DNA sequence: GCTCTAGCACCGCTTAAACGCACGTACGCGCTGTCCCCCGCGTTTTAACCGCCAAGGGGATTACTCCCTAGTCTCCAGGCACG
């Protein structure tokens, strides 16, 4: 038999090595399609320094994980701890828009 | 040239690595489509500030020191580019 | 017969300029007139915030057995100490990260 | 060469050797510091700005950034901070 | 047997009239020495119009009165009709003091 | 002259008119502790800093001008008072 | 021997002060110096949006079967409108209280 | 001897006539539009020193605070804001 | 035809006597010669002291909510603290009497 | 006719107006810190010259407190110490 | 330094607020079943990353020259004080 961890082990794993990591979780070359995409929704032939690709990376990731940390306060406020839409929605609600 | 579905393109086990760095353990299957809306929403409340300044500055380029101007704005002021 | 040029930050004690805080109070455009103890007091709060952060930037670089101060370090530093917390609590360090805060239900038992 | 970019540089590396000889600094750790002097300078210019306005005055001397950082930094920073200023100014009209 | 609603039915009452009214909710006498009481714990001899007791008034319900939208709202999250503690300072921490 | 415990003078009614207000049902007996706990630090925030306003101005009597300031500091601001 | 004294509000058409807000922003100290197109922009901006405002108050007062304005009515304006909210959602009003917002599960049956 | 106190009195007042002849006005509605007044004209008087600032522009231009415009005031009412202030420019500078 | 007098403590920013330190090492006969560092090093150590102190005595004093300090909040502010108890554990004070101190055993129950 | 005997006050009572300006003196407290800094100094005194023997070097600089201060002071006591004297000598090498 | 005015201090009725007890009903939540749904791991694909090379758009700088804007003297007229 193969060894297979127990789930949620592997999730703690990847928690505490996240944590302790500092680099960016997004693949660099999407986000940057990405954020030309969204660019040209509001203004046509935009160019993006890749420094400002990567601000504009760090900047939404700390969103995201500050969103996350209120929804993981959501989750453990409502007794569970699968993260739901009603949790983000919650967050969101709380933060003031 | 035009790019329609790059939202996709912020995979969902790259979510899954930024809901790590946010302490998330169980993570529920609707939750990605939702923050990548969320995410989309940023970008627009993001962008348009900082496309507004760029138009501002009589500018084709987006730079990174408009990115800190319009996250301070929103108070979500952002270390490391400005200066 | 002019007198030596000595600097005003000695003047102070300090090493932060009250000649650029001064200056950036007068072309930052907050008063029409500024007292002479404002780039002074300024300045040394920041040299006292400067110092007091790269304490702990220091410390937690030598906690991690490392030499060179890393904005790991730094955001460690920052969310080590309450009133730095609730004095950037809307700031976020780039390539910081988190500190290790793991709410304890969703830890295994 | 290029138009000189100011920053808060050889400042904040001897701050750091009075405060810890032997270590070092990283680029991407002083563009943090330089961001740093640069949000606390704002808060501190701005309300300093409006204690101006608010008490119809035109001057702004060291009263109005003690009352500034009584104001935004809170509690034990406060009073630190009081503190060394106080010394910085008894050290500068002593010249 | 006497006159009695149902638990809530008053309740609905009072919330209907409340969000109706316009009027001030607090006493003011106990509220103006609440000021004073502050006020001498951090400076003596400290005096106020009745206008500044108005307005740190307005301040209070409005400061309270918010507080408790955001906790309702963690309320309906955690799929109960009573609040309790820690849905306050989990809004506070949400809020981001 | 001094006064010691006058933070009950905000009655447990009052608090229960108060969240009616703010459309709470119903409000456990253990909640009017926490309310006025946090009615206490959010007036202390305001009181510090409208007594240091005063104390800049060299006056002895606070003005609602000062409170007003002190709620545009602190993020709450006032409509209605000369601000 | 002078020409005859013009309100420059009127001059732009508008009530808002041309003179007072140019005068206040130069009082401010938001620069050193105010283009001319900018305090009448600035009293348009206003203009409208008390405008509006007085509009939804003067339909409020209506609703309430009232002819003079009340803070009441300021507030149920203000919070029935989206992006007078998204303007306005941190600011507290005076004797307005809340807007009607019952909820789904704090209604009964 | 008392001193005069500078409010937008009569200003709020005839705009009100101007969008609603028939109705009244209370004086606790009017400092209810005297501090929205003043919060919003520093609103956007921080936002326009903040943009010329960030873009090292020395005055104050019509075009930077129609910038600030699409920044604070969000979605319709910005371009309401904006047809009204082109137009009121148009009108003030034909005047 | 002379330079104004400055002090050596203005100097250093320091408030205890850089001289009178300098003279007592001379007339204590300890070298024969003494770095100029020495004295100010030593004053500046004293005020890091006497300042560390004084906080301490003067928090006591505001504990026992008495305006002047007095030889108990002295003896309280020493015994309370670990590293001055090793710096004086051989220190007779004066009117300080003991700090508080009952042992476990000597409480009933 | 009275010869006068020196004392530590006006220092004394500088820096606790420095560190506490509204704490009070009394004069049995004064003596304490009087023998305190007499006691502490002298310490100081004897073991930098002890040192001075030892390593046979006919002079005591700040080097010599600086070992001293690790000698006797204890840690970040010490360590403090060595900061505060160190900030002190660089100002007083830049006057 | 003056002054004058509303806050401070003190005084006297009036039931509304508070409060407290008691009946009553709803409220939260644990056990446990039950159903279900997403993580762990293996495998496969594929473009991300690297790294390598061409090209040009505009960011930024320098200069020029002119648009404009506060300031000031002065004058008058509508908003504020007052009723």
């Amino acid at each position: 038999k193969p060894h297979r961890y127990r789930p949620g082990t592997v999730a703690l794993r990847e928690i505490r090595r996240y944590q302790k990591s500092t680099e960016l979780l997004i693949r660099k070359l999407p986000f940057q399609r990405l954020v030309r995409e969204i660019a040209q929704d509001f203004k046509t032939d935009l160019r993006f320094q890749s420094s400002a690709v990567m601000a504009l990376q760090e900047a939404s990731e700390a969103y995201l994980v500050g969103l996350f940390e209120d929804t993981n306060l959501a989750a453990i406020h409502a007794k569970r701890v699968t993260i739901m839409p009603k949790d983000i929605q919650l967050a969101r609600r709380i933060r003031g828009e | 040239k035009v790019l329609r579905d790059n939202i996709q393109g912020i995979t969902k086990p790259a979510i899954r690595r930024l809901a790590r760095r946010g302490g998330v353990k169980r993570i529920s299957g609707l939750i990605y489509e939702e923050t990548r809306g969320v995410l989309k929403v940023f970008l627009e409340n993001v962008i348009r500030d900082a496309v507004t300044y760029t138009e501002h500055a009589k500018r084709k380029t987006v730079t990174a020191m408009d990115v800190v101007y319009a996250l301070k704005r929103q108070g979500r002021t952002l270390y490391g580019f400005g200066g | 017969a002019r007198a030596k040029a000595k600097t005003r930050s000695s003047r102070a004690g300090l090493q932060f300029p009250v000649g650029r805080v001064h200056r950036l109070l007068r072309k930052g455009n907050y008063s029409e007139r500024v007292g002479a103890g404002a780039p002074v007091y300024l300045a040394a709060v920041l040299e006292y915030l400067t110092a007091e952060i790269l304490e702990l930037a220091g410390n937690a670089a030598r906690d991690n057995k490392k030499t060179r101060i890393i904005p790991r370090h730094l955001q460690l530093a920052i969310r080590n100490d309450e009133e730095l917390n609730k004095l950037l609590g809307r700031v976020t360090i780039a390539q910081g990260g988190v500190l290790p805060n793991i709410q304890a239900v969703l830890l295994p038992k | 060469k290029r138009s000189r970019k100011e920053s808060y540089s050889v400042y904040v590396y001897k701050v750091l050797k009075q405060v810890h000889p032997d270590t070092g600094i990283s680029s991407k750790a002083m563009g943090i510091m330089n961001s740093f002097v640069n949000d606390i300078f704002e808060r501190i210019a701005g309300e300093a700005s409006r204690l101006a306005h608010y008490n119809k005055r035109s001057t702004i001397t060291s009263r109005e950034i003690q009352t500034a950082v009584r104001l935004l930094l809170p509690g034990e920073l406060a009073k630190h901070a009081v503190s060394e200023g106080t010394k910085a100014v008894t050290k500068y009209t002593s010249a």
